[PDB]
RNA sequence: GGCACUAUGGGCGCAGCGUCAAUGACGCUGCCGGUACAGGCCAGACAAGAAACACUUGUCUGAUAUAGUGCC
């Protein structure tokens, strides 16, 4: 059987100065051969703990290997601003060679409720035949939130897909953009078209709607 | 601080193609350490995929890509090679050969990796965007500024540039990351937050530019009044 | 796997011939099976060589082993 690594926490978001520690386990026995990196956004990785505790050469001291068995967790013992950046396990036990999914650390700031817009079709896109029902999250924190797409109330699955921004450089905020897409005639079957938001910061779920023909 | 390894020759390839990518090293002599293959999917993480061994030329794979990929190496020419066969969508990735260290100094650890090639499998041809506008009004409002935006609609291959007023216009910005469309193609939207009152007194143009089609398309974006 | 019992063609008995199988097992004889020292050699383990495997060179295990059964 290959070797499976597991990462935990999956993100991670930390502020400078946290202790922060990355956990990883893998499903068998693989001694040491175990290599931690850093990977950060466009660039290409870099070593920092080889042999699941030896801190590789000139990789500054703050980072720290360790094992227990199966268990390995990358340690930082005070987090420094260039940190921020996506974390790699690595058994070279065996072959094949075997990565864990990866642990990304983002800059842990005060909750910041999203602020909800929607989109209708435009004329244009309606004109070629397709219709895309745009809803944007705007400056939000933290990442995690629940974008539900109703027409006429019935749930959307299967019809919507999302993207998100990286965490921003000023406001350390993110923005998300869910997009519903229907054939032009699904779209003139129905009347209201809802975008259902859901996050820590809101108290309740928020919906931004409109009506297929409204001034 | 001198060594230092340059992938080369990935690009585009029909499912089913073949493609060699390079990787050529300096700095030191690549017959005594063990060299590999790392992948790296569109927002994945790294997927480890092959290898071969100093002094024996014995090869390694994943079992993802066994039976079509031919890890090897060049040492007259100080470089590693991956020929790939049958290629599917499944790879389309970013692509590192990388150096695993000496073995007294970096275990087995990988301390030098290339910069990476992209390697784009797809059916699709080439095709420059739509752009349909976000139309900014109420339900687009919040309070002292609004939102609004283009949507840059079936186009491929990556990368478009989308800059507002010609570049003028840049903070408050978003450009969001690409969507693979289940067609085959790419999709994405670009929004702005504006102060409200602006609606009437400021024009803004979303500029979508698509170099592999060589289209270049201005959207004025106008609001939606009643 | 460990333990306990029990047995013990050199760790390398072959002319070997097969078979499974992709290489050790298996089977089948036939000789020889006397005894011990071997040489040599092989395999596993480990270490180093710019070194996951392979290789080179070094030690080490090869009755502390090997096997059938019983037992958790």
């Amino acid at each position: 059987s290959d070797i499976q690594m597991t990462q935990s926490p999956s993100s991670l978001s930390a502020s400078v100065g946290d202790r922060v520690t990355i956990t990883c386990r893998a499903s068998q026995s693989v001694s040491s051969a175990v290599a931690w990196y850093q990977q950060k956004p466009g660039k290409a990785p870099k070593l920092l703990i080889y042999s699941a505790s030896s801190l590789y050469s000139g990789v500054p001291s703050r980072f720290s290997g360790s094992r227990s068995g199966t268990d390995f967790t990358l340690t930082i013992s005070s987090l420094q601003p260039e940190d921020f950046a996506t974390y790699y396990c690595q058994q070279s036990y065996s072959f094949p060679s075997t990565f864990g999914q990866g642990t990304k650390v983002e800059i842990k700031r005060t909750v910041a409720a999203p602020s909800v817009f929607i989109f209708p079709p435009s004329d244009e896109q309606l004109k070629s035949g397709t219709a895309s029902v745009v809803c944007l999250l705007n400056n939000f924190y933290p990442r995690e939130a629940k974008v539900q797409w109703k027409v006429d109330n019935a749930l959307q699955s299967g019809n919507s897909q999302e993207s998100v921004t990286e965490q921003d450089s000023k406001d350390s905020t993110y923005s998300l953009s869910s997009t519903l897409t229907l054939s032009k005639a699904d779209y003139e079957k129905h009347k209201v078209y809802a975008c259902e938001v859901t996050h820590q910061g809101l108290s309740s779920p928020v919906t931004k709607s409109f009506n297929r023909g409204e001034c | 601080s001198e060594v230092q390894l340059v992938e080369s020759g990935g690009g585009l390839v029909q499912p089913g193609g073949s493609l060699r990518l390079s990787c050529a090293a300096s700095g030191f002599y690549i017959s005594y350490s063990s060299i590999h293959w790392v992948r790296q999917a569109p927002g994945k993480g790294l997927e480890w995929v092959a290898s071969i061994s100093p002094y024996s030329g014995s090869t390694y794979y994943a079992d993802s890509v066994k039976g079509r990929f031919t890890i090897s190496a060049d040492t007259s020419k100080n470089t590693a090679y991956l020929q790939m066969n049958s290629l599917r969508a499944e790879d389309t990735a970013v692509y590192y050969c990388a150096r695993q260290g000496y073995r007294r100094r970096s275990g087995r650890g990988f301390d030098y990796w290339g910069q990476g090639t992209l390697v784009t499998v797809s059916s699709a041809s080439t095709k420059g965007p739509s752009v349909f506008p976000l139309a900014p009004s109420s339900k687009s409002t919040s309070g002292g500024t609004a939102a609004l935006g283009c949507l840059v609609k079936d186009y491929f291959p990556e990368p478009v540039t989308v800059s507002w007023n010609s570049g003028a216009l840049t903070s408050g910005v978003h450009t969001f990351p690409a969507v693979l469309q289940s067609s085959g193609l790419y999709s994405l939207s670009s929004v702005v937050t504006v102060p409200s009152s602006s609606l009437g007194t400021q024009t803004y143009i979303c500029n979508v530019n698509h170099k592999p089609s060589n289209t270049k398309v201005d959207k004025k974006v106008e609001p939606k009044s009643c």
